[PDB]
Parts: C-alpha cells; structure tokens; sequence
RNA sequence: UGAGUAACGCUUGGGAGUGAGAAUCUCCCAAACCGAUUGACUAAGGUUUCCUGGACCAGGGUCGUCCUUCCAGGGUUAGUC
RNA sequence: GCGAAACAGUACCGUGAGGGAAAGGUGAAAAGAACCCAGAGAUGGGAGUGAAAUAGAUUCUGAAACCAUAUGCCUACAACG
C-alpha cells in the first residue's frame, strides 16, 4: 500500500488552463488594380 | 541482514535511493 | 532577420534604470506617476 | 472560394449521409474460439493448423 | 430496467465517436464486445472499456440476467472544449477548439423498453391534465 | 563574533564523498554577507580547530512551485567548505 | 465573563437532540461554538493512508466522535436547586473576593 | 457553417525488453545525411532550461510507458581564470 | 458598482513612457462517499452519510442558440422567401 498524502498541498491534476491574448495585429498593402 | 531492508527505498532528504550511508540510517527516519 | 530588440544586460540598466530615472525632474516625474499606480516593477530594476 | 451563403443543419447531414461506417466481416478461430477479423492470424499465433507466432 | 455507464471529458470528439457508437446500438452483448474489439478506430478501445464497466455493474450491481443484455442507447454528447491560440501566417492567430466528449452506454434487458419511457410521459401529462380538472371543479365549488 | 554567521550544516552525497579521506570537508551554510576571514573567525571560536582553508558558493535564487496557484521564489544560499588539517575530524553535532 | 465554559454541565434546547445533557470538552470563542461528549455524533468514513510511522497501521473504522454545536443552543443545567431547572444566568460580584460569579435568574444559585 | 475539409513546417529497416496498451520509450545491429560542420571551446543573451527518480491534469500539430513539460531531491569550490 | 468582492494595477502586451483583463455561491453540519464490482488509473455503477446525491468538490437556480436519442405523421418524376 503506502499511498497517502499528509502534505498540505499535493495534486496530481494541476490546475491550469491556457488563456489568449487575441493578438491579431494584421495589415495589408497596394495592389495593380487601381482603375485612374 | 537488518541495514539491508532498511536501505531499500524509503530515501532521504538530501540522498537518493542505492548510496543510503553505511552507517547513518536512524537519525530522520526514526 | 535582425529584430529590433537586442537584449542587453548593461544598456538596459543604463538606460530605464532607477539611477537614470533618479536624475533628472523628468525622470522623478514618470517614478512619482509609477508609485501613484502602485506598479509592482516600479522600474526594469527590479527584473526579481 | 467561400460559401456566400450559410450552410443550414439539413445539407450537412445529407452530404454526411454516406460516411456512415461498416463493420468488419468476423471469423471464429478454430483452436480457441475468440472472435478474430477474417483472413488473419488470431491472438494466439494460430492461423488454421499452423503455428505463426508465440502465444501472446 | 437500464443500466448504464458514463465517462465525463473524454478526449475523442463526438463526431468521430457517434461513427463508433451507431455500430453497436440494438446489438447482443457478445456481438457488441466482438463487432467493438476488432475496429481499427481510436473510439473503439475507449467505448470498449465504458461497455465493459457497463456490463459488469448490469449483472453484479443491478441484477440483471447477463444473456438477455442488448445495446440499448450508445450517444456521445458534447463535452467541454478547450481554446487554444494556433500562430498562423503575417502575425495572425487563429483559435483551435480541442473538443471533448461525454460517452454515455446504456443496456436493458427487457426488448420493449421504450414502451415504458412513453408511458412514464403519459403518465405526466395525465398528472397534469387532472390536476386542471380538480383545480375547476374547485373553482365551481366556490 | 556574534555567531550568527553559521546557520545550518547541510549533508549530500557531494558532502559525504568529500567527508571522507584522510582530510574531512564540512559544508555548512553561512550568512550572504559574511566573508571568508569572518567565517575562520567564527569556526575558530565555536569549534576551536583553525580551518586550513575556506571555499565559498552562491546560489541564485530561483523559481520554485511553478505552476502551482501561488509561484514562490527560492532563498539566497551561502555555501562555505571548511577543510580541517589531516587526521582531524570533529563531530557537528554533540559539545 | 462568558456564559459557557469548559467543564460544566449544559443541555440543547433545540434541534433533533431535546434534553440532551453532557459535559462541555472544548469551547471555540471565535466560531461560538462547543463540544459536548455524547452529543451530536458524527461518522466520518474514515480511509486508511500510509505515510508516517504512525501512519503505517493508523487503524481507523467508524470512529464515532463530536461535532461542534453552535453556543446558542445550550444552556446551562442546574444542580444545587432540588428541582432542575434550565434557566438564564448573572453576572453579580460578590464583595467576598470581588470576583465575578455565575447566578441563576430563575433562583438564587451559584455558578 | 465552411468541415472532419486545408494543414500537420527537410531523416529509414529490423531484433530483444519494459509496459494494461509501442511505427514514436530503452538497448543492439545496420541505414541515410553533416563533416570550414548538424563537429568542439567560449563572449553576449537566456536564468535552472543542468543531474537523478517518479508522473502522464495540461503543453508536444499524431502517439507516447517518453520529453527542454510537471513533481521531489540535488548541483556552480579561485592569491594565479 | 472603483480598472480591481479572489493574492488587481496582478496575469499579460511594449525597449520605454504607457496600456491593461477575466474570474463569487456544496450542504444546517464534510457527516467530502469507508466498503464491493469493472478498469492500468482517473472514473463510473452500487453501498453509506444526509431531508434532498439529478445538492458529490464539474459543487445555488440553469434560459436560448448548438449537438444527439426516441413514440406518431410525411418524404426518393421533384422547380420550393
Ligand atoms: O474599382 C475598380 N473598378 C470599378 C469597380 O466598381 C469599375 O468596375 C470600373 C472599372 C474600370 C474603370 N475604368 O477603366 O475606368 C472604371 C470603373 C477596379 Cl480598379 Cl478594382
Ligand atoms: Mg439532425
Ligand atoms: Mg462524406
Ligand atoms: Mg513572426
Ligand atoms: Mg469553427
Ligand atoms: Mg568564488
Ligand atoms: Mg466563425
Ligand atoms: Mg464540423
Ligand atoms: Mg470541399
Ligand atoms: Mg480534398
Ligand atoms: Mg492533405
Ligand atoms: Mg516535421
Ligand atoms: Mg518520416
Ligand atoms: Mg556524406
Ligand atoms: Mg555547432
Ligand atoms: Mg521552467
Ligand atoms: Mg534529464
Ligand atoms: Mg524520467
Ligand atoms: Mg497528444
Ligand atoms: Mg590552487
Ligand atoms: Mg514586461
Ligand atoms: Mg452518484
Ligand atoms: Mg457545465
Ligand atoms: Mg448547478
Ligand atoms: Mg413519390
Ligand atoms: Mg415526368
Ligand atoms: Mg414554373
Ligand atoms: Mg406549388
Ligand atoms: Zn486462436
């Protein structure tokens, strides 16, 4: 036997959880089709 | 005999399992 | 490509350190709105 | 290319219609008698009276 | 009398789960488990587990015979999902959905089970339905 | 002096294998600010054997618990090798 | 002073346990509550963990211990008066020690 | 919804073993590329990412018994650098 | 409602000045599920505590969009806001 736990923390599924920025920093250019 | 299955596993702190002190076994784990 | 920031231990310090900051009215300006915020990093100084 | 319009719920499941699954045609092995896909060596190593592999 | 197992989050995504679970649904219990262990999909070593616990607490928990078991519903409904942020091209993201599941295999032994279903929902609406009529006569008594 | 500069002795495998031999090595671990003449000074008046020499290890602190609800940092470490001269070896606990 | 302390006898005046006498154990002041013995029993499933010296056999079953009840259900229990009573209690000081002393309302005994 | 679609961002075969589960982990034999370099020593920067044991919540564009991921312990010694 | 009811000027973004979030509720009392079965395990099904376990830590109530299952009816010569 000998499973236990007498820490006061003790986990094994860590808690986490991945987070987004929404870092969407586009950008565009000119192009050939420009009817002057 | 008995300092053999007293030095199985159970590491210590500073130490790991397999290189357990010779002589040193009583003293954290009493 | 040759990005544009180059890390550097002593430019770094040199430049936004609180030495720097600490020596001009400007400087003592911008570490007086910092406390105001209460900004844990007051400056790159305190990188931990 | 993209779709002008939304696809609803009722197109999608009629183009899915066809990506329903088939179950594989299943044999019974005659020295042990567990289920094995057929034309192939069973669990045992044991293909009609030839011993193919070790026992598991 | 249904007996049934559930496994919350589980890691497939329904859509390739339900492909696996319409294999099974109205099968025998030893030609679900045969059909079940011999399919090369990944939904197929995971449903395997939850039919097993399910036959087990069928016949030890439950009671039931253990030769008269049939599939009765095998879904996989919709689990949490995770977001992720995939880098794309030019210094866009986009965003991934990791999709989960919650596998849900139930079994009974009587073949005429959803008689009982429709008959515990008429049995509710008739509560209701004279629950109108003593609240009338009431109403007239008064 | 005081004899605050000498906090805890500290036993490893790398202790243990420089304890032995012929000249003993004993680790202890130290105040950050004190130097190496503060630390002979100090061995001289709690033990009484004057160290042959004295070696020194500073231990950056470092993130520990990473993940964990709360992230704490790790403590500063001064690590000091006392060698005492051949044939001696004193005992660091019991006086 | 406080109303109740560790060692005398009280009772519950509400809830499941009417009449229920016992001898208070413990009392918590900043949770306002109180352990009596035999009251308000409490199973807890206890598991089996293996860590520790102690730990290694740490034989528990259905232990059954006390729960702590809130300091308002109790009341103190009379003893000098013939005919027990539950009642309220004073706060006199007696110019014999100049000590502050528990009276009963309902009657004239101490503590 | 598009849609289980595009994509998964330069490197093979086998034998034995562990394991509940192995194209992906360990060992061995080959095989293929680098070889003014994918080799070795360091400056700058990074700040424990280094070593050992364990785990497979999450991350790894698949899998995973495995990881530069996580947990526990440990590791940096100057009169001459 | 102060940006901030939680450890918020934090995580994070930027060389820098500066910019700047989200996130509360088990039960009267943890009495937080001993034990059995399947499984490698998490977990699930019983048992037990509890008034309530479809109050179980994913923890007050649980709406719609959305995804599946089923009783009954209709639908494979058919031009459909
Ligand atoms: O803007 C454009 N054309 C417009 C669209 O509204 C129009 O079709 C147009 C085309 C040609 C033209 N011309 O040749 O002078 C003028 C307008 C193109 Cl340059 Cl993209
Ligand atoms: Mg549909
Ligand atoms: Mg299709
Ligand atoms: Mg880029
Ligand atoms: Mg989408
Ligand atoms: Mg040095
Ligand atoms: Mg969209
Ligand atoms: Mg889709
Ligand atoms: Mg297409
Ligand atoms: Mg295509
Ligand atoms: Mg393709
Ligand atoms: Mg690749
Ligand atoms: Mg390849
Ligand atoms: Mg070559
Ligand atoms: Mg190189
Ligand atoms: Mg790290
Ligand atoms: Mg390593
Ligand atoms: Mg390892
Ligand atoms: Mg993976
Ligand atoms: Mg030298
Ligand atoms: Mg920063
Ligand atoms: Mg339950
Ligand atoms: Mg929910
Ligand atoms: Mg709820
Ligand atoms: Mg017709
Ligand atoms: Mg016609
Ligand atoms: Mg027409
Ligand atoms: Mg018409
Ligand atoms: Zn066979």
């Amino acid at each position: 036997x000998x499973x236990x736990x007498x820490x006061x923390x003790x986990x094994x599924x860590x808690x986490x959880x991945x987070x987004x920025x929404x870092x969407x920093x586009x950008x565009x250019x000119x192009x050939x089709k420009a009817a002057d | 005999k008995q300092t053999q299955d007293l030095t199985k596993n159970m590491k210590i702190k500073g130490f790991r399992k397999g290189k357990v002190p010779p002589t040193l076994a009583k003293d954290y784990l009493d | 490509m040759k990005r544009t920031y180059q890390p550097s231990k002593l430019k770094r310090a040199k430049t936004h350190g609180f030495l720097a900051r600490m020596a001009t009215a400007s400087g003592r300006k911008v570490l007086k709105l910092r406390r105001k915020k209460q900004r844990a990093q007051l400056t790159v100084s305190s990188e931990r | 290319a993209v779709q002008q319009r939304r696809s609803s719920k009722h197109r999608r499941d009629k183009r899915r219609s066809h990506d329903a699954l088939t179950a594989q045609a299943l044999s019974v092995c005659q020295k042990c008698g567990k289920k094995k896909l057929f034309h192939r060596v069973c669990s045992c190593g044991m293909y009609g009276d030839l011993r193919v592999k070790k026992a598991y | 009398m249904i007996a049934f197992a559930k496994q919350f989050r589980v890691r497939i995504s329904p859509q390739k789960a339900r492909l696996v679970c319409q294999l099974i649904v109205g099968k025998k219990t030893a030609d679900a488990q045969n059909i079940l262990s011999n399919t090369p999909k990944k939904a197929a070593t995971l449903i395997a587990k939850l039919l097993n616990s399910a036959i087990a607490n069928a016949t030890n928990n439950h009671g039931m015979n253990g030769d008269a078991l049939y599939v009765f519903e095998c879904v996989a409904n919709q689990g949490p999902s995770m977001k992720r942020t995939i880098p794309r091209a030019k210094g866009s993201s986009n965003m991934i959905t990791k999709r989960s599941s919650n596998l849900v295999v139930k079994l009974s032994d009587n073949p005429n089970e959803r008689q009982e279903l429709i008959k515990q929902q008429k049995a509710l609406v008739k509560k209701r339905v004279e629950g109108q009529q003593k609240a009338k006569m009431a109403r007239q008594k008064a | 002096d005081v004899t605050n500069v000498l906090l805890k002795p500290v036993l490893t495998e790398k202790v243990y294998f420089n304890q032995m031999g012929e000249t003993k090595k004993y680790v202890f671990v130290v105040n950050p600010k004190a130097s190496k003449t503060r630390v002979k000074l100090a061995f001289e008046l709690v033990y009484g054997i004057k160290p042959l020499k004295v070696n020194t290890l500073i231990r950056k602190p470092t993130t520990i618990r990473g993940g964990s609800r709360f992230p704490g940092l790790s403590k500063l470490e001064k690590l000091a090798v006392i060698t005492l001269p051949k044939g001696i070896a004193i005992s660091v606990t019991g006086e | 002073m406080q109303r109740i302390k560790k060692g005398d006898k009280v009772v519950v005046i509400t809830g499941k346990n009417k009449g229920g006498s016992g001898i208070v154990l413990k009392i918590m002041p900043a949770r306002q509550q109180a352990i009596v013995e035999g009251l308000n029993k409490v199973t807890r499933h206890k598991k089996k963990d293996q860590t520790t010296k102690r730990a290694a056999k740490q034989s528990t079953g259905k232990v059954q211990q006390e729960a702590p009840i809130f300091l308002s259900k109790l009341a103190l229990f009379d003893q000098k008066a013939k005919q027990q009573t539950i009642g309220k209690i004073k706060y006199v000081m007696d110019p014999k020690t100049n000590k502050k002393t528990r009276v009963f309302k309902k009657s004239n005994n101490t503590l």
